[PDB]
RNA sequence: AAGUCUGGGCUAAGUGGUAAAGGAUGUGGCGCCGCGAAGACAGCCAGGAGGUUGGCUUAGAAGCAGCCAUCCUUUAAAGAG
């Protein structure tokens, strides 16, 4: 029996079990802990693994009820060319590099997110998510 | 109470009066009050 | 920008009377004494009030503004007068009338009386909340200022004299 | 004098496209609410056109500079000014109406429109669509 | 600290502290600099203090030129000493400084920076100072 | 391209005097001709910090005659850091 | 001591405690060694966690320069993580005021008896050996 | 002993009538520049949101400990603050 409060956080899709801050926020709740694992871990498993938080609502008689996305566009460039940093010392660091177009499938998954549904304002999206860890756009 | 010779804004939130000839700090924070002296 | 070159709205009923140094400025609530610099000008005519100042030069544009906005003060207070209000917190505090003269018993081991001077009367509604109320805008403040002054807020706790709207910024203990 | 100009000229092009563009206020929404008009508004006509938000001093000098009638519902207030003719509006106009006058008090209230090229009204905007 | 790696002689008289400086009065290598006001024997340890507290300033980026240098020596007697037996020994050199002349320049900094590392600087000397900006003067100079 | 600026003819007026009256001493010259002249500093300082001693300066004097310059020297107040006396050297066709 | 009082202050008193044993483990722990004038004093060999133990040994060090009896030589006061040294404090000397009557004027008889006095704490700082009294330790100890 | 002389101006500190770095919308006077009928400046009234906790570091570091990078649609606008 406990109140009604609006659940926006900041989870990750794989990183799932009950240490915080799977508890202080979710100590409001009483749901099934390990769907968020379960479910999201599963359904959105395709892309990889990484962090999508998760919308729930509570209701007073115990009830959830979320819905999620896509890992962050920081870990669709992980997989690209080998990456599991940035480059720490990047403007000038060219550790891995992508073409114009190898860089324009990773938003192929997150472009139901932004407002571009022109994949050119989603691509230099993602490829703006390549500077801040370093890895180039070729030519 | 801050008395000093140099007295200055400390955070932005500082603001800087003449007051009896000296110069004063005046703040929401306490810590930042200063006359000249 | 500029305060003092702003005219004076008089309304019918209140009036403004130029003497040597002062402005007498009398209305419905009673009647309040302004003094003005002898080297600004007050104008009075047709339901208007103006001041001018005689140089543009730092010390007049000073004394220009305050003059209009003093004048406008007593415009205000003998039409509507003036009033602050003061709350009480803390888990024994309580304010009641004798007089009209406030009573605080506020954590003293003794009570405390505030006697009012001329004008501004004291009313206490509840007993958690005073209220000060004359047509003197700045003797309406002063002891408003005064009774806070008896039992200032605790930085620690929700407790003491507080002016309505004062907001209650603690800071924590251990 | 100076970077906004680059502005007359971008509410002189995009109306110079038009001969239906409508005003509303856009503002009291928070930014939930904002992309709500935003692809709503793009997604009952053509483009990409719910408002182009410029200033009512400009957006006065582009109806005052192209002759269009000069559009004085009510420049005064916020003014986005929902260019209803660089999408495909009609009764896409209750597409806004009833979308603002839903959530939140008084969502997105109009002011101005011009019908084709005669000036339309106030509360008959809001019937031109019912 | 600076000092001469060599000099003919080792103690040389106080001379006077006369006129607007000879030269250096223009902003020659960097952007802005910091020039003085009023003339004075600045000490080399003065500008130590100062070249250290701009180049703080820099912990990553910036040049810093430093266009004075102190090869007069700088002579005290032993305290507690009365007068005669000889002038003093050398405990220091100095840098003859007069009004008008470029002390310290910076470039590769944006002006903030360099507004403020001068200012700071300022601060280590013993005379009144004026932060100055690269002219047209300079350059025609 | 170039720029305008007003000159005027000085003659025995104490230099100090004209840098009284915000006006900077000045000389044009070249192979042909040597005229003590002085302008105003502000109108001057004006034109100098973009012209500078690269670009043409076109001096505007009382007699209508309008002559292409370039300011081949600047001589600085060392002390207060403005200018002093400034060399206006007449261009031609060679 | 000190958990107890702070899970009670920090709580205004509705936090509670209990606790069983459950066994060892694993510690990146560092030996303070602690040298008054250059001896190793083992009765305040102490051992702590590298996070703390400067901290730690930056308390100690200075505790004990307060209650140290001041000798005729200055006395270090060290603590040292095994053969390196990482917080320092300087006990006085004590010394006579050589100058007392010196009212001469000239330089040369004030560098006699100021020589001679530099030497012999020299002298007495080699060979001093000093203890610590175990009203320091007390002190030291609380 | 001789003008409470005349005309204009500065100073408000009893400065005058005992001093410096530095502090500073004291106050008078000359100039210049940025931005202001794309209405500026100050107040209030909207908004100030997305990739994204940016990468690392780290118990945790999510604009906002330290780090290097500081890049996009939505955009009237909104910094990897
Ligand atoms: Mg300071
Ligand atoms: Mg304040
Ligand atoms: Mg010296
Ligand atoms: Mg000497
Ligand atoms: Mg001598
Ligand atoms: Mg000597
Ligand atoms: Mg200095
Ligand atoms: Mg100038
Ligand atoms: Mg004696
Ligand atoms: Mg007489
Ligand atoms: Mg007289
Ligand atoms: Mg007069
Ligand atoms: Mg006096
Ligand atoms: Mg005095
Ligand atoms: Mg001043
Ligand atoms: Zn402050």
């Amino acid at each position: 029996k406990k109140v009604v409060a609006v659940v926006k956080l900041q989870l990750p899709a794989g990183k799932a079990t009950p240490a915080p801050p799977v508890g202080p926020a979710l100590g409001q709740h009483g749901a099934n802990i390990m769907e968020f694992v379960k479910a999201f871990n599963a359904a959105t498993a395709n892309m990889g693994d990484a962090i999508v938080p998760v919308e729930i609502t509570i209701y007073a008689d115990r009830s959830f009820t979320f819905v999620t996305k896509t890992p962050p566009a920081s870990y669709l460039i992980r997989k690209a060319a080998g990456l599991e940093k940035g480059a720490h010392k990047p403007g000038r660091e060219k550790v891995g590099r992508i073409t114009w177009e190898q860089v324009l499938e990773i938003a192929k998954q997150k472009m139901p997110d932004l407002n571009t549904t022109d994949l050119e304002a989603a691509a230099r999206m993602i490829a703006g998510s390549a500077r801040s860890m370093g890895v180039e756009v070729v030519g | 109470m801050k008395v000093r010779a140099s007295v200055k804004r400390i955070c932005d939130k500082c603001k800087v009066i003449r007051r009896h000839g000296r110069v004063y700090v005046i703040c929401e924070n306490p810590k930042h009050k200063q006359r000249q002296g | 920008s500029r305060i003092g070159r702003l005219p004076i709205p008089v309304p019918k009923g209140v009036s403004v009377e130029v003497a040597p140094g002062r402005v007498k400025v009398k209305g419905p609530k009673g009647e309040l004494e302004v003094p003005v610099s002898p080297e600004m000008r007050v104008v009075v005519e047709e339901g208007v009030v103006r001041v001018e100042r005689p140089s543009d030069e730092r010390r007049h544009k000073s004394l220009h503004g305050l003059t209009r906005t003093l004048i406008a003060n007593a415009v205000k207070g003998v039409s509507e007068g003036y009033s602050k209000e003061l709350l009480i917190k803390g888990i024994g505090y309580r304010a009641r009338l004798v007089g009209r003269a406030l009573e605080l018993t506020v954590g003293f081991s003794h009570p405390v009386v505030v006697e009012p001077p001329e004008g501004i009367t004291f009313e206490v509604p509840e007993p958690t909340r005073v209220r000060v109320s004359g047509i003197d805008k700045q003797k309406v403040g002063q002891v408003a200022a005064n009774i806070r002054a008896i039992r200032k807020p605790s930085a620690y706790h929700e407790k003491g004299i507080y002016y309505a709207g004062e907001p209650v910024r603690l800071k924590p203990g251990k | 004098k100076r970077n906004v100009e680059l502005l007359a000229t971008l509410k002189e092009n995009l109306e110079r496209a038009q001969g239906s563009f409508f005003l509303v206020n856009y503002q009291g929404l928070p930014a939930k609410e904002t992309h709500a008009l935003r692809q709503a508004l793009k997604q009952n006509g053509a483009r990409l056109f719910v408002a182009k938000n410029t200033l009512i001093r400009l957006a006065l000098k582009e109806l005052g500079l192209p002759e269009l009638d000069g559009l004085q519902g009510p420049s005064a207030v916020v003014f986005y000014e929902d260019p209803v003719a660089a999408a495909k509006t009609l009764v896409q106009f209750a597409k806004s109406n009833p979308k603002g006058i839903p959530q939140v008090k008084s969502g997105l209230l109009q002011g101005q429109i011009l019908t084709a090229k005669d000036v339309e009204a106030l509360a008959e905007l809001p019937t031109m669509d019912e | 600290m600076l000092m001469p790696r060599r000099m003919k002689y080792r103690k040389q008289q106080r001379g006077r502290l006369k006129g607007a400086t000879k030269g250096g009065d223009y902003v020659a290598f960097g952007d802005y600099g910091l020039v003085a006001l009023e003339p004075a024997w600045i000490t080399a340890q003065q500008i130590e203090a100062a070249r250290v507290a701009m180049v703080r300033h820099f912990r990553r980026g910036g040049k810093i030129f430093i266009r004075i240098f102190p090869d007069k020596p700088y002579t005290k007697k032993p305290l507690e000493v009365r007068m005669g037996k000889g002038k003093g020994n050398v405990e220091g050199y100095v840098a003859v400084v007069k009004p008008g002349r470029v002390m310290f320049e910076v470039a590769g900094v944006t002006e903030e920076q360099a507004m403020e590392a001068l200012r700071i600087a300022g601060h280590k000397l013993p005379i009144k100072t004026k932060i100055v900006r690269r002219d047209a003067y300079d350059e025609a100079q | 391209m170039e720029y305008r600026l007003k000159a005027y003819y000085r003659e025995g007026e104490k230099p100090s005097a004209l840098r009284r009256a915000g006006k900077l001493p000045g000389v044009m010259y070249n192979r042909h001709l040597n005229r003590k002249v002085y302008v105003d500093l502000v109108e001057f300082d004006k034109v100098f910090r973009q012209a500078s001693i690269h670009h043409v300066i076109v001096l505007e004097l009382p007699d209508g005659q309008s002559l292409p310059t370039l300011v081949r020297q600047v001589n600085l107040d060392k002390r207060r850091r403005r200018p002093e006396h400034v060399d206006f050297f007449v261009l031609s066709d060679e | 001591y000190d958990f107890h009082d702070r899970l009670k202050s920090v709580s205004r008193g509705y936090a509670s405690m209990d606790y069983e044993q459950a066994g060892y483990r694993p510690g990146d722990l560092v030996k303070v060694n602690v040298l008054v004038h250059g001896e190793v004093v083992d009765a305040l060999t102490f051992i702590a966690h590298r996070e703390k133990a400067y901290t730690m040994a930056r308390a100690i060090v200075d505790k004990l320069a307060e209650v140290i009896p001041r000798q005729l030589f200055e006395v270090p006061i060290q603590a040292a993580i095994g053969g390196k040294i990482i917080a320092r404090a300087t006990v006085k000397a004590l010394r006579k005021d050589v100058l007392a009557k010196c009212y001469g004027g000239d330089v040369t008889r004030k560098k006699k008896l100021l020589e001679k006095q530099k030497e012999g704490k020299k002298r007495l700082k080699a060979i001093g050996k000093v203890e610590v009294p175990q009203e320091a330790f007390l002190a030291v100890l609380s």
